[PDB]
């Protein structure tokens, strides 16, 4: 299964398993900030410095 | 060969109070505060340090130096109220530790119990010191008033107030005396929890049942070290809700007003976490008296040892202590929603009776059910 | 007080599964849902009547402070 | 240039707790005002006429805002 | 005591934000109505950028108003342009001078004047809004008015705001609810300039607590499985 | 510490020890007199009394 | 008597891949 | 009647849902211990296998089926007359002591 | 600090304008919750030149 | 280090807060010194061990 | 006090009017060098008889 080949090729070892874990930390940090702002924006629709900025 | 783990001086220490301790299998979420405790410590020390990076106890900038910290400092306001509302949680944690002990009749364990009754008081003390140092109208007046209680004391009153005060009253000397106290305090509080878990560690845990464990103790590391992880997380979850979705929720406004000494606030009330006291020192009208009950309903944890008169030690099989145990904790939350408010009717009497309530449940009705409990045992 | 000498223990057999054989949250409704309930009714009687006194009390003095406050005519 | 705020207030007056509180404001009016010397004062029944108009109005007043 | 109403501000939501045109238009009244009988100590022009106007447009704000600068060579304090980094000019030297103008009243500092009152921008709307006539047997002194929201209903400050009290910008008829609410969005701003950052991270971190929660409940559980099934048999002789 | 403590050997050992407790006590208050300067005794001391 | 003691029955417990006493548990060790 | 009181309060107790007996939930002190000590292997092994059986059902939060239960009528009193005879000797030494 | 009108009164010798807590000579509240009167302080009351208050 | 750029009055109160809090952290380090001291006892001016007269 | 227009005025301040404080000031700046003096000394006297063998 995915799992058996994720954990035959990633996490067996502590070194990649720690590796794995720094790579999908970096790219975890990006799109989650990327998402989670997306989110706060879309709720403050138009109310930001950002939204309005382009009029001054 | 060795396990360096189990035979290095160090790793030695840390390996039996940590890793290959043996614990009880069954304790409870209520087991968990105690690593709460000492996880809110370090971050009171942590953010604290932060703050004291920033912050001045000249009281010409105090309350600007705190509004700097809040403004200009780099995620300053988040250090800020991370502070308050971790000292709020300290509490909070403290409180369920302490009803956990008796409850479960931990106060056995005399050593680590007694103990904790000094961490209570130094945690108090420091968190009274470290509300005084903003300069607000509360931190002001709040020091005003629990310091004046002092000069009830015969003969020697007002002479310690003045000292404690290094003059005629609260005042720049006091702000900056009460931040050399708040800063080295917790420090020694951290001495006496390292004192109080050598004290623990020689007996172990107490569990729900109130019976010895021996027979079933599982290594802390791989359980409870998980165990508290969760709790931890979950703490700091409340925490940070607190901090970024009502960071003002068990504060109070007027200490974002600078303290005035010409202007005296509507209400003067201590923190949440005093309210209780400070109901029972305002229910007796004589103020030694009343001092001397707001200060016997802590030295008064000190008596639940020899107040125990159930052949138990828990309250897991004693359905009537179990219901005076939240009487007590219902009269403890009408002394704090009493103490949040003013004196006048109908607070008075209520306040009155929550305080005469709480004496009479420890030192009268707690041993008596028990006494009631063990008869109806058959022992 | 170490593992090893802690007690005198005779005739218990202990059966475990390791935690990659097992689930860890087996039947974590159909089970643990009766289980809260049960949990519930066994202590509610005990735990509830005091806050339904300070409930009431609070309530009480409340409306009543709030009731001194109010004009008399007089 | 005409204010939400005194529409508001008027449309929300026309609500009964406002019409009730009005009259007992409008009877303490009559004695207090009759009375030649006292301590009353109205201030009572205007807070519990205040209080309604304002709740009403608090939920209505920032749509035109 | 009257208690202020709770109005649907934008930024009363968890997640809800200030809307910071209303921000732009608060300091407009503030620096147009409340500033020459208030200060605003802790707030200066720069914390301006990029909340509610733009470097150049705070600068020229700046610019507008002449601050005092220190000792010049032969030891004299002269007047100077205002900067970013200056805070907001103060309406009185003292506050004795502050109470001699205002008949004995010292108007409050405004910048944590939400977060020091019982009910924030709440209050502040009701009592900028909430100006009547003293009823039947309430008398004030002269140069006090009633205002039910003022604790004692007797407030020194005369009724501040009123219809086209000042002109707006961008164009809003500057109607006395329409200027107190624009006042009071940018004093919630001014107790609080993290508010914004603060509703973010608040969100981050329930997202951030709805992924590890689970996560750390499931180790946990990994771990404690082999507790929580295991089985014991009793064979005493 | 009701009255397991409470018999005839417990009253000799009250009557053995009061001298010295009695003792100690002197020398407490003579120790508290002196660090704090408590005028209101030590006014009565024939030449320590000078100090003041 | 040691021959009298058997394991209890977990199969309330385990995973779905190793129900079946028949099956390599191997097979599923990996992904388990 | 007391008959009804006691059984309700051993109901109520609910460490019969634990398979536990009253002399079970003793709190350990000093006599106690003594008594524990005295006790026949028997009795010792199977306290002893009873207090691990209800430390596991607390464990896991959970009671025994009521068929299972300690009936009240049933609880053997097995660990009294060992701490009645340490509670006398240390009365004795106590006695002495005066 | 709903300042008194300091040396005049319209009782006596101060009043509470802002509130109704006039004061006299004694500056005495006249009508209010305030919770005293115009604190009288630890002084060496034998003559208004010989007062060394504090 | 310095919290601006340069020597001034965020370095002076960082400076303050760590001077504080680092001789508590000397005194635990001093603690661990006579831990790991005591597994041994001390040397003596000969360099030659002395568990013979101790 | 840790800010710059106070910290030397409130040394200034412990010296003068602090009751006894220029005692605890002066007891303090030369007990950082009497701090220094016994660490020279502790190590030198660990260099010379071989202490850092432990
Ligand atoms: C369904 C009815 C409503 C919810 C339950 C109401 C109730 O009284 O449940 C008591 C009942 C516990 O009764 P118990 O087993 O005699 O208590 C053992 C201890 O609570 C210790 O049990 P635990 O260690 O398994 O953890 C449970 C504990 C966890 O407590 C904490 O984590 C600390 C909470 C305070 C901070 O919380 C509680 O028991 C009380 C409720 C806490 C707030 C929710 O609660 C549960 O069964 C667990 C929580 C279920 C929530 C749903
Ligand atoms: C200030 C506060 C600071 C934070 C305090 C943190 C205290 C410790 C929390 C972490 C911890 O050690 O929790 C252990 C505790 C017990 O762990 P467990 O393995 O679930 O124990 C199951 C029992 O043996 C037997 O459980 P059961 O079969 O009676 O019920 C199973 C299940 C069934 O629940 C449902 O099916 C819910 C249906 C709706 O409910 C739970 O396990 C409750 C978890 C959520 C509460 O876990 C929790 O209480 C999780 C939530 C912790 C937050 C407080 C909730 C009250
Ligand atoms: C009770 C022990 C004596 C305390 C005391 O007042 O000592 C006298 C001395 C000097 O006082 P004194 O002896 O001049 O007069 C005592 C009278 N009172 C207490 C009102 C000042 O007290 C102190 O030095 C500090 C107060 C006691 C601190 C403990
Ligand atoms: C709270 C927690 C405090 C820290 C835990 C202290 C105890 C564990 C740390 C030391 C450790 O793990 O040492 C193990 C090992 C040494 O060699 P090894 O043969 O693996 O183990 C023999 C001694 N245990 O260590 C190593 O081999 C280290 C390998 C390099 C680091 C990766
Ligand atoms: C808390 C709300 C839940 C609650 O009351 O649950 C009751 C439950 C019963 O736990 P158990 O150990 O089984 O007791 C015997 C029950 N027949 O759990 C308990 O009774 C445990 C609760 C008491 C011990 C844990 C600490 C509670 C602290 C409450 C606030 C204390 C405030 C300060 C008091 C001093
Ligand atoms: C409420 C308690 C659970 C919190 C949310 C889940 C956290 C992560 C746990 C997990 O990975 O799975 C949880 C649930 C059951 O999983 P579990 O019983 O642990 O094992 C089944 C497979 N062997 O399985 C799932 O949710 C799907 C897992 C894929
Ligand atoms: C302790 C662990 C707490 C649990 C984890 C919560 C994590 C939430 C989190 O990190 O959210 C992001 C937030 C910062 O958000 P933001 O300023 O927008 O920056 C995003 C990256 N550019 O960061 C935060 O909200 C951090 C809040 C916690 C800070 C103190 C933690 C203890 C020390
Ligand atoms: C010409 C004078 C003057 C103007 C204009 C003025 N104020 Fe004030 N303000 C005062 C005085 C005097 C007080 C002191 C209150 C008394 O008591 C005060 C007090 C306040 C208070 C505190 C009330 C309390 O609860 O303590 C707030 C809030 C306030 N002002 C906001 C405003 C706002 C918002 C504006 C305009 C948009 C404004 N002020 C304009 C003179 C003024
Ligand atoms: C500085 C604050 C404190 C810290 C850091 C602290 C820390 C701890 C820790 C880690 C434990 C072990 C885990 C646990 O059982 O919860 C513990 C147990 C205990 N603490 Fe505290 N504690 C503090 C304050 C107190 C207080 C105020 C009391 C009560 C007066 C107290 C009495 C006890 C008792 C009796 C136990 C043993 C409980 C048992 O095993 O049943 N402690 N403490
Ligand atoms: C026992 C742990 C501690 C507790 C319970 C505690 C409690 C408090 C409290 C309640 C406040 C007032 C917060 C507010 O403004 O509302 C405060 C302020 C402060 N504390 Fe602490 N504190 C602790 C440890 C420390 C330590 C160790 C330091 C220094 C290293 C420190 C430095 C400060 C500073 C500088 C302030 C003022 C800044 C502010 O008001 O936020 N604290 N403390
Ligand atoms: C915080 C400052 C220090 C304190 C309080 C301290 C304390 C002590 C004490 C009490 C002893 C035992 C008595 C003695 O032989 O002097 C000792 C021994 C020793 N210290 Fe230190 N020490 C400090 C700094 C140092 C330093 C800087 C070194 C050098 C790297 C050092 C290395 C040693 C050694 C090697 C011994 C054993 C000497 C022997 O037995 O021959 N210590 N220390």
């Amino acid at each position: 299964t995915l799992t058996a080949r994720l954990y035959s090729l990633l996490f067996r070892r502590t070194s990649t398993f720690a590796l794995t874990i720094a790579v999908g930390a970096l790219f975890f940090e990006r799109a989650f900030d990327q998402g989670a702002d997306a989110i706060y924006e879309h709720i403050n629709q138009g109310k930001l410095w950002k939204h309005i900025k382009h009029k001054y | 060969m060795t396990n360096i783990r189990k035979s290095h001086p160090l790793m030695k220490i840390i390996n039996n109070a940590f890793i290959d301790l043996p614990a009880p299998s069954n304790i409870s979420s209520w087991w968990n505060f105690g690593s709460l405790l000492g996880i809110c410590l370090i971050l009171q020390i942590l953010t604290g340090l932060f703050l004291a990076m920033h912050y001045t106890s000249d009281t010409t900038t105090a309350f600007s130096s705190v509004t700097h910290i809040c403004r200009d400092v780099n995620y300053g306001w988040v250090i800020r109220y991370l502070h308050a509302n971790g000292a709020s949680m300290f509490f909070i944690c403290l409180f369920i530790h302490v009803g956990r002990g008796l409850y479960y009749g931990s106060y056995m364990f005399l050593e680590t119990w007694n103990i904790g009754v000094v961490l209570l008081f130094t945690v108090m003390a420091t968190a009274f010191m470290g509300y005084v140092l903003p300069w607000g109208q509360m931190s002001f007046w709040g020091a005003t008033v629990i310091t004046n209680l002092l000069s009830a004391i015969p003969y020697i009153g007002t002479d310690l107030v003045e000292w404690i005060w290094g003059g005629f009253s609260v005042d720049k000397a006091t702000l900056t005396r009460f931040f050399a106290f708040h800063f080295i305090l917790p420090f020694i509080i951290t001495a006496l929890a390292a004192v109080h878990l050598l004290f623990l560690h020689e007996t172990g845990s107490n569990n729900p049942t109130g019976i010895s464990s021996d027979m079933d103790k599982i290594p802390f590391h791989p359980y409870y070290t998980i165990k508290d992880i969760l709790g931890a997380l979950f703490m700091m979850l409340i925490l940070l809700i607190l901090v970024l979705f009502s960071p003002d929720l068990l504060g109070d406004p007027d200490n974002y007003t600078p303290a005035n000494p010409l202007n005296t606030p509507p209400h003067i009330k201590p923190e949440w976490y005093f309210l209780f006291a400070y109901a029972i020192l305002r229910s007796i009208p004589n103020k030694l008296g009343g001092v001397l009950a707001l200060v016997a309903s802590i030295l008064i944890l000190i008596l639940m040892p020899m107040l125990h008169t159930s052949k138990q030690r828990s309250m897991m099989f004693r359905p009537l202590s179990q219901c005076l145990f939240w009487m007590l904790v219902a009269d403890l939350i009408t002394l704090t929603w009493i103490g949040g408010q003013p004196v006048e009717h109908p607070f008075i009497i209520i306040g009155q009776l929550a305080s005469i309530l709480y004496f009479l449940i420890i030192l009268v009705l707690m041993p008596i059910t028990s006494i009631i409990e063990n008869n109806l045992l058959k022992w | 007080r170490e593992f090893g000498h802690l007690t005198r223990m005779r005739h218990v057999i202990t059966y475990s599964l390791s935690p990659f054989e097992q689930r860890a949250f087996p039947h974590y409704f159909t089970k643990g849902i009766p289980n809260v309930l049960r949990r519930t009714r066994a202590c509610i009687l005990r735990v509830a009547p005091p806050f339904v006194v300070f409930y009431l009390v609070y309530t009480w003095g409340t409306q009543e402070f709030e009731k001194s406050k109010r004009k008399n005519p007089a | 240039l005409v204010d939400p705020l005194t529409t508001v207030r008027e449309q929300c007056e026309q609500i009964e707790k406002c019409i009730k509180a009005r009259e007992r404001l409008e009877l303490c009016d009559q004695r207090v005002s009759s009375r030649s010397q006292t301590e009353e004062d109205c201030t009572e029944e205007l807070f519990d006429f205040l209080h309604a108009r304002d709740h009403c109005v608090a939920h209505k007043l920032f749509n035109s805002l | 005591e009257l208690h202020a109403p709770s109005y649907p501000w934008s930024h009363r939501g968890l997640l809800s934000s200030l809307d910071h045109t209303s921000i732009r238009r608060g300091f407009q009244v503030y620096k147009q109505v409340c500033s020459s009988c208030h200060s605003m100590d802790y707030v200066a022009y720069r914390h301006l950028v990029g909340v509610c106007y733009t470097e150049e447009e705070a600068k020229a704000l700046a610019e507008e108003v002449e601050v005092q600068d220190g000792p010049n060579e032969d030891g004299e304090m002269f007047m100077r342009p205002g900067k970013l980094s200056d805070y907001f000019p103060k309406p009185y030297p003292n506050p004795e001078a502050a109470r001699a103008a205002n008949n004995g009243a010292l108007p409050p500092d405004l910048s944590y004047i939400v977060r020091a009152r019982h009910g924030g921008e709440d209050y502040v709307f009701s009592l900028l809004t909430g100006y009547c006539e003293p009823p039947t047997g309430v008398s004030l002194r002269e140069g006090l008015y009633f205002n039910p929201y003022f604790p004692g209903q007797a407030i020194a400050m005369a009724p501040p705001i009123y219809n086209e009290v000042l002109e707006f910008d961008d164009g809003t008829p500057a109607t006395m609810s329409q200027v107190a609410k624009d006042v009071c969005t940018f004093l919630r701003w001014a107790s609080e300039p993290e508010h914004d950052h603060r509703k973010r991270m608040g969100l981050k971190m329930l997202m951030m607590m709805g992924l590890l929660l689970p996560l750390v409940y499931a180790m946990k559980r990994h771990k404690w499985s082999v507790l929580k099934s295991r089985k014991l048999a009793y064979r005493p002789p | 510490m009701l009255s397991r403590f409470l018999g005839p050997r417990y009253r000799e050992l009250a009557r053995n020890w009061i001298p010295t407790a009695s003792m100690w006590g002197a020398v407490g208050a003579v120790g508290l007199v002196w660090a704090t300067d408590w005028r209101l005794i030590l006014d009565w001391v024939p030449y320590i009394n000078g100090k003041f | 008597s040691h021959t009298d003691i058997r394991v209890p029955d977990f199969s309330d417990y385990r995973r779905a891949e190793v129900l079946d006493s028949t099956k390599s548990s191997k097979e599923s060790s990996d992904a388990r | 009647w007391l008959e009804g009181i006691r059984k309700w309060y051993y109901n109520a107790a609910g460490f019969n849902k634990l398979g536990l007996m009253r002399d079970d939930t003793i709190y350990e002190d000093d006599d106690v211990k003594e008594a524990i000590r005295r006790l026949p292997e028997n009795l010792y092994n199977d306290r002893v296998f009873r207090i691990k059986r209800a430390l596991d059902l607390t464990m896991r939060q959970q009671i025994l089926p009521k068929e299972q239960w300690t009936k009240y009528e049933e609880d053997k009193f097995y660990l009294e007359p060992y701490l009645k005879e340490v509670i006398r000797e240390r009365k004795e030494r106590e006695e002495w002591a005066k | 600090g709903c300042v008194p009108i300091a040396n005049a009164g319209d009782f006596g010798g101060y009043y509470c304008p802002c509130h109704g807590s006039h004061y006299d000579a004694s500056g005495r509240i006249r009508k209010g919750p305030a919770p005293l009167n115009l604190e009288v302080p630890t002084y060496e009351f034998t003559s208004d030149d010989l007062v060394i208050v504090g």
